[PDB]
């Protein structure tokens, strides 16, 4: 069927910029004079996808002119002027014109801003994991950026890298940072015969690593 | 405003059958053709199937992956969309997605997610995360849930029944050896807490399990 090929993956962008998303297709998408089904879309973290322009260029009612679309031959263009904070997510071209109906792979919009370190907060096991075996170490590593960064456990001093368990959300609309959190997770065996639990993050921000850590005597 | 809404997902054995609904308010339902689309990471988005009006002879059209497995209704009557999905595989995992159409709109709905695994459901363990014992370090201070253990997706987690949202990270759940693993933080000045309660609100239909976890100070 059509293959609809979407250029870049991602999208770095600074608030004010235009972006310009690119999407080829395999063959002409005239339906008929006046009508090429080319739609883009964008999907929000945690949405489904809301159309803003359809057959090329036609804005969907309630998308402002910052945003407009054009197409020459199998080549399409969405372009992003006045670009906002709320503008990030990921953007999708669609063709409508021949059945199966056919999507590109997506560009991610990143807001470019200031460098920010992570806020970082370490949590021991809560007593009511503890009765049942387990103990999981916490690390919320917060609002940062670029989205690069790197977490390391050590126990007692000693890297400890089986039994970590991490996951990032997607940028922040309002202040465009990002966030992880990080979960070590051992038996309540081996948490209560080592003293030392510490959270340990490098960032382009720093040159010394952010550290965290508590000792299991203290609380 | 134009409102679609799907339902009818969750936990599958492979080979076994799932029926989704998807009820359109807003406009006149029996005008406009309508379609299943699914998502999921390996895939992106794939159009699943389309069925046209009355007019038409209610002719539908198939994606490959699906054809005689699938099958696409409409109750123009009742404003509904239905998908009866038969001999479903693992690769049938995704969010699926109702949407209607025309030359100058397209709405989609919600989604409603599908799961094809032959892993059994479990409830969550919902532990609270409070700070290491100190004296107010900081104008701030940060509070956390630890959602473990369940499957399948998904889980709702909110604070303070969701009047607490602003400060709040809420990390998509992890899935290792059949079960999903999820956490949220919240932040709020060091005088809100612990004077004033902050309690994890979590639910899994999967499992009928609804927990409400205060945060204590240690």
């Amino acid at each position: 069927e059509l293959v609809m090929t979407q250029t870049p993956l991602s999208l770095p962008v600074s608030l004010g910029d235009q972006a310009s998303i690119s999407c080829r297709s395999s063959q002409s998408l005239v339906h008929s004079y006046g009508n090429t089904f080319l739609n883009w879309y964008l999907q929000k973290s945690g949405q489904s996808p809301k159309l803003l322009i359809y057959k090329v260029s036609n804005r969907f009612s309630g998308v402002p002119d910052r945003f407009s679309g054009s197409g020459s031959g199998t080549d399409f263009t969405l372009k992003i002027s006045r670009v906002e904070a709320e503008d990030l997510g990921v953007y999708f071209c669609s063709q409508g014109t021949h059945v199966p109906y056919t999507f590109g792979g997506g560009t991610k919009l990143e807001i470019k801003r200031a460098d920010a370190a992570p806020t970082v907060s370490i949590f021991p096991p809560s007593s009511e994991q503890l009765t049942s075996g387990g103990a999981s170490v916490v690390c919320f590593l917060n609002n940062f950026y670029p989205k690069d960064i790197n977490v390391k456990w050590k126990i007692d001093g000693s890297e400890r890298q089986n039994g970590v368990l991490n996951s990032w959300t997607d940028q922040d609309s309002k202040d465009s940072t990002y966030s992880m959190s990080s979960t070590l997770t051992l038996t309540k065996d081996e948490y209560e015969r080592h003293n030392s639990y510490t959270c340990e993050a490098t960032h382009k921000t720093s040159t010394s690593p952010i550290v965290k850590s508590f000792n299991r005597n203290e609380c | 405003e134009v409102k679609l809404e799907e339902s009818g997902g969750g936990l599958v054995q492979p080979g076994g059958s799932m029926k989704l609904s998807c009820v359109v308010s807003g406009l006149t339902f029996s005008r406009f053709w309508m379609s299943w689309v699914r998502q999921s990471p390996e895939k992106g988005l794939e159009w699943v199937a389309e069925i046209r009006l009355k007019s038409d002879n209610y002719a539908t059209h198939y994606a490959e992956s699906v054809k005689g497995k699938f099958t696409i209704s409409r109750d123009d009557s009742k404003s509904r969309l239905y998908l009866q999905m038969n001999s479903l595989r693992t690769e049938d995992t995704g969010i699926y997605y109702c949407k209607i159409y025309f030359y100058s709109f397209s709405y989609w709905g919600q989604g409603t997610l599908v799961t094809v695994s032959a892993a059994k459901t479990t409830a969550p363990s919902v532990y609270p995360l409070a700070p290491v014992c100190g004296d107010t370090t900081g104008s701030s201070v940060t509070l956390g849930c630890l959602v473990k253990g369940y499957f399948p997706e998904p889980v709702t987690l909110t604070w303070n029944s969701g009047s607490l949202s602003s400060g709040v990270h809420t990390f998509p759940a992890v899935l290792q050896s059949d079960l999903y693993t999820l956490s949220s933080s919240v932040t709020v000045t060091s005088s809100t807490w612990p004077s004033q309660s902050i309690t994890c609100n979590v639910a899994h239909p999967a499992s009928s399990t609804k927990v409400d976890k205060k945060i204590e100070p240690r």
